[PDB]
């Protein structure tokens, strides 16, 4: 056993976090008040002073320090998992770098996230020539990304493909792995998140009028193939047969946008309910979410006030 | 661009001792300090240890009789060829093993024949080392007692090359610290002298160890050393050497009185046709026998990287240049 | 002093294991909230009164074997 | 305490077992539920009674042991 | 009492035995579960029922050694 | 038993320790499965009858003595 | 059988321990695997003959001990 | 054979720790296997030889028992 | 007390499982406790004061055994 | 002999124990290790030699039970 | 001497339990806080003239057993 | 045969269990370590023989046991 | 050490368990505190001494049970 | 040799202990920074000697008891 020692410290973290009303008033503010209000909140801390950039750099860099180095730190499951959100963001780096590196345009033209894996990876990995280079750059580090480009490899090594099939490939590869990982309720939320995956996924690919296999994520239990075939048929009577799912608010709905906003929520009630984790990292996991949710917000909110659009533009997307 | 045996793979590591990195001596000792125990805990039998010749011819001449081997010069294989052909003076030295070990097994068949040293048949009409008796306690506590000594070797062989390390690498701090433990060890002998004359010492040499104690601490205590504690741990790393020659011996010698569970007896009692039933059971051993021999080297090499990677007389260690000894000392 | 007999040794040992049982049971059963505790008391004199009530109950399971110790005992 | 007796130990020897085995086994059971009660606080301020309810139900256990105690003592 | 009521011993310490092993059993089977229970509240305060049949389980094991006291009983 | 011979009070003895080894093994067995429960009810209210029986499998071992005990029970 | 023969008192031990030891080995097999369970029959009835096959195996343990019990006995 | 001596007893009674011992070693050994095991329905159907395989592995600690009970009872 | 009276080692023995039990109990019941202090502490210079508070409570189980020790010993 | 000294008694009880603790100690050994494989070796049917290879080591435990037990075998 | 007492073995057997069993409390409790440790001063420099004070405490476990040591068999 | 007297059968007793933990220990240290060591294997069929390499240590301690074992032997 | 006589044998009891269980309670606290020093070496290298410099707290230990045996011993 | 005085019986007996909790405490304390290392090694292949002496540190704590065991025999 141990997860004391996380426990104890997120839960000073979690003092650093600010009222629903901060919210709420930020739809009304002015943007030196906005910058007054952010300043006097915990990203605020080192948010780089007057101007939008500032706020956008100064969630970034407090999210960097506040959740960046946090799996280190021993190496457990838990450890593990927080390795696997941070991942996330090496993942995009990874794509983002692939797709520099394939346009024929530089080095100078990336810049990336906080994660396990960090700048100097990347500086090598950009740095490494060829795609089967890159992958043992990750095998630098030692990740199922890893190993999903190393596999990703074997047919092909050129970016758009080693992307696509990768994404697939590497969502898969997550799910074996959060097997043996041990958290029941993030192999629920694996299958939901892979659910919510193949939702959106299907939503932005309807209308290509295909066939499921292509890009069907898998470890659905509210979708099948045959949803997902339907909804990329155009059909959202797919999501009418949501009905005492998580998912339930989806009902109804015709629209991207919206199926994103209650997703998101969705995903958010479930994220939420980990708190008190006994392993923390329910409670981890949580308390980033909220963050995200959060960070979100003081970034729309902040547009809002910067380039004074109206209250009711972010009126809609500041709740769940 | 635009004797014999003991040279050959150390001429190597003459060339090895030459690459430089500090006056205190390079790396290089390993192969030549190894070989007499290496061999030596292989102290088998007619079915033990006798018999690794055949594989040695295998590597020398080959196999047929089950899928494939031809020649081990030209090491074709299933996982990398190259290195097969590379590792022939290991070759050598692995014929050596056999032949040496072989030997010490037949040494210890002087000792498990001839009737008037114990009550083992001189040459029986079964096979020799035939009821054995090494096994007991009291000329096992020799055979035990034979392995406690090379860990002592190794005590001083460390320590003394620490006090070189700062003799010639010119630190004090290393000089004082390879020297100073040496202060502490009469009294060390003293102590264990007590039980192994059970009379000696530690109460006429313990007179000796209240001022031996003190001596020790000195030039510790020159290089000042809030570092002190450390000290009780040494005293785990003796009698690791101890313990680690001794399951070399002890392993080794279960190994040869499994024989007698082998090849004298095994169902029914095993006389000269249930001793054949015994061999429906017999050419398995050979090949469990192989198994598990492949553990046993690997302790004195542990045992060795004690000592070297406490930085005597080795500049690979945690990184370092030069690179892993398990690549290092082969050549 | 005392000179007596098997019946009091028999109960001691019954005695030490009413209490040492239960009093590693209640270590047990503290350690898994006690740790748990410890981030709402840096926030909260709210959760103060859940503090200082719940981490109290486990502890009952000593207090049975003793109760009996008081009354054997002096004759054990 | 008083007299021994050959016989008592008999009796005395199945009495502890059943008081220490559960005591230990009431704080592991503790423990680990007990856990989920200080889990109670971020669940609902609903449950808070449930949280206790949770926390109280393993103790029975050793007091079962103490009964069965009650008819070997007056044995002392 | 006295040598010779042994055998009233002999049937007290295997009452025992039976009573404490299970209890022990008992209170591993309820922290897991109990650990488990508070979930059940959440998906649903009919579930609640269902935590209701949650509870129980283990403690039957400590049942069966008081009938079977019982079906031979007071020849003691 | 009686107050009698010894014996049948053995018998008995290693008797208790076949319910409550069993027992023991039985509430372990319990207690994982026991709590892989609470998620059962959710993943189908069909499924909680499959997690229900599933969680009576390793309780048998005890059942099978029981008959037993009375095969023996009038032997001694 | 009355006071039972020699023999028989200490067999009635020997016997049980073979079981029991055999049943605690059972029980924490049967808890990690349980546990493991659920998922896949919530996937599928469909596999449960398989599954039927598959899940056996520690309950063989035990009955080696009655195996024991029943030769020892037969003695009365 | 026959109703025999407290050392043929002990002998007796030796012949279940045998067997009851190395069947707790083949529990634990088949458990963490099995929990593993659920998944594979799901991994690999190709597995079927291999799963046919790797559950047989620990059970060879059982068969040590009866070959010494064997020459026991041939030994009594 | 020597090779004396045969009382004084027989109370004395019993004694030993209630300070030595409650001592194992206080030591795990620190250790996650304390796991959870240390990292309030770590960041907070403030949590010296929560931590040290905290810290405290296991310590009870071994003075259990202790003061009954306290008053037995000497019968000695 | 074969109702011979009261050594053979003592020593025979203590006889199982060997098979099993050496047992229980493979048995550990094989269940995380079997487990540990799983979609590795599923995925390289190459490696059905390299698993088959793998795991030998722990297995010379039960042999070294026989070692021990024929030597015990030719004094009882 | 060439016998020693009944009572002089009584004194003599519990002191090491004392000692050990205690030492293995200090042990895990040092276990952990240490471990979380590795992390503390490595970014906390901080910590560290507090963290040199703040370890130290588990050992008295093991003083307890001593002192009771320094009683027991000065007069074996 | 050859036998002695209560004495012989001590010797005997004590030496097994030596053998017995160390054995169990073994399989304890190999199966964590041992489950931690295949990633190197998995992923690299040139670095295969560092997961080999870790599997040996603890292995010693068998021999240790057989250590003792032989000087109780040939005595015995 | 010594010939027959129940003294030296009652002394050496003593002197066992000393050794035996301090020498493991050393090797827990090093296990898990040597477990967090693997990220050390990383952590900084300058904390390869600091993790070097925390073995030693529980290391003390062993030297305990070694202190008091040898107040067993010395008794000729 | 053969059958022994009063003393020999004890000694041995108790022997098995001092080598066997020593023995056992290192394979588990192994268990955990054996586990530890092997991330570390394929990553940092640097460190690596390090993590070769982890595995090495427990086996001092082992090396003791057989010592204990040998200076029993040696006066005997």
């Amino acid at each position: 056993d141990d997860f004391a020692y996380l426990n104890a410290r997120v839960r000073v973290r979690r003092g650093t976090l600010l009222k629903e009303s901060f919210f709420q008033e930020a739809l009304d503010l002015s943007f030196a008040d906005f910058l007054r209000l952010l300043s006097e909140t915990v990203y605020g801390g080192e948010l780089a002073g007057q101007g939008l950039p500032d706020v956008d750099r100064a969630v970034l860099r407090t999210q960097a320090k506040l959740v960046g180095d946090l799996p280190r730190l021993v190496t457990g499951e838990a450890r593990e998992a927080v390795r696997l959100l941070l991942l996330r963001n090496d993942l995009h780096n990874l794509q983002a770098l692939l797709r520099a590196k394939a346009t024929g345009r530089p080095f100078e033209e990336v810049l990336l996230l906080p994660g396990t894996l960090r700048e100097e990876v990347w500086r090598q990995a950009y740095e490494a020539q060829d795609p089967a280079g890159m992958a043992q750059v990750l095998a630098v580090p030692g990740h199922p990304l890893a190993r999903a480009l190393r596999a990703v490899l074997r047919e092909t090594q050129d970016l758009a493909r080693v992307e696509a099939l990768l994404a697939k490939r590497f969502f898969e590869d997550v799910a074996k792995a959060a097997k043996g990982l041990d958290q029941p309720a993030l192999r629920d939320y694996l299958a939901l998140e892979v659910d919510a995956e193949n939702l959106r996924t299907a939503f932005k690919l309807q209308g290509s009028g295909l066939a499921p296999d292509a890009f069907f994520l898998k470890g659905g239990r509210f979708v099948d193939r045959v949803r997902f075939a339907r909804l990329m048929e155009g059909d959202y009577a797919v999501l009418d047969e949501l009905s005492g799912t998580p998912f339930s608010g989806l009902s109804g709905v015709r629209d991207l946008k919206a199926l994103e906003r209650g997703l998101r929520c969705v995903l958010l009630k479930e994220a939420k309910k980990g708190v008190q984790d006994p392993l923390g990292v329910g409670l981890v996991l949580a308390y980033v979410k909220e963050r995200e949710w959060e960070a979100v917000r003081l970034r729309l909110l902040a547009r809002r006030a910067y380039f004074g659009l109206p209250r009711a533009q972010v009126e809609e997307e500041v709740v769940c | 661009v635009y004797n014999p045996p003991w040279a050959k793979p150390f001429e190597l590591l003459v060339s090895f001792l030459n690459t430089p990195k500090y006056g205190t001596f390079d790396p290089t000792p390993v192969v030549p300090v190894f070989f007499p125990f290496w061999f030596g805990m292989i102290v088998g039998d007619i079915g033990y240890a006798l018999l690794f010749y055949l594989v040695g011819r295998w590597l020398s001449g080959y196999v047929k009789r089950n899928e494939p081997l031809v020649i081990d010069l030209f090491a074709l294989k299933l996982k990398p060829q190259v290195i097969g052909k590379l590792v022939h003076i290991l070759n050598w030295m692995v014929f050596w093993t056999v032949v040496w070990g072989v030997i010490y097994g037949e040494f210890f068949g002087t000792f498990l024949e001839h009737l008037g040293v114990f009550g083992t048949p001189e040459h029986p009409g079964l096979i020799p080392i035939l009821i054995h008796r090494i096994d007991t306690a009291k000329t096992a506590n020799l055979l035990i007692l034979l392995s406690v000594a090379f860990g002592v070797v190794l005590v001083f062989f460390g320590l003394a090359l620490r006090a070189y390390l700062g003799l010639k690498h010119r630190h004090m701090a290393h000089f004082w610290e390879g020297v100073g433990y040496l202060g502490g060890l009469v009294g060390v002998l003293a102590l264990a002298a007590s039980y192994l004359g059970n009379l000696q010492a530690g109460w006429l040499q313990g007179l000796m160890y209240l001022g031996f104690g003190v001596f020790l601490l000195a030039v510790l205590m020159s290089r000042i050393w809030l570092m002190i504690p450390e000290i009780f741990t040494q005293a785990g790393h003796i009698l690791s050497h101890i313990r680690i020659y001794a399951v070399g011996a002890a392993g080794g010698i279960l190994a040869g009185l499994l024989t007698d569970v082998g090849f004298a007896l095994a169902e029914r009692l095993g006389l000269l046709g249930v001793l054949l039933g015994l061999l429906v059971a017999g050419v398995l051993h050979l090949l469990i026998l192989l198994l598990t021999t492949l553990g046993h080297m690997l302790q004195p090499i542990r045992l060795l990287w004690v000592e070297f990677f406490t930085k005597f007389g080795f500049y690979e260690e945690n990184g370092r240049p030069y690179r892993p000894f398990k690549s290092v000392r082969e050549a | 002093a005392a000179s007596g007999g098997l019946d009091r040794g028999l109960i001691a040992v019954g005695m030490g294991l009413a209490v040492g049982l239960a009093a590693l049971g209640t270590g047990v059963a503290q350690a898994r909230i006690g740790a748990a505790g410890v981030g709402a008391i840096a926030e909260d004199r709210s959760n103060f009164g859940t503090a200082l009530i719940f981490l109290l109950l486990p502890e009952t399971l000593v207090i049975f074997g003793l109760l009996i110790a008081f009354i054997l005992n002096g004759r054990l």
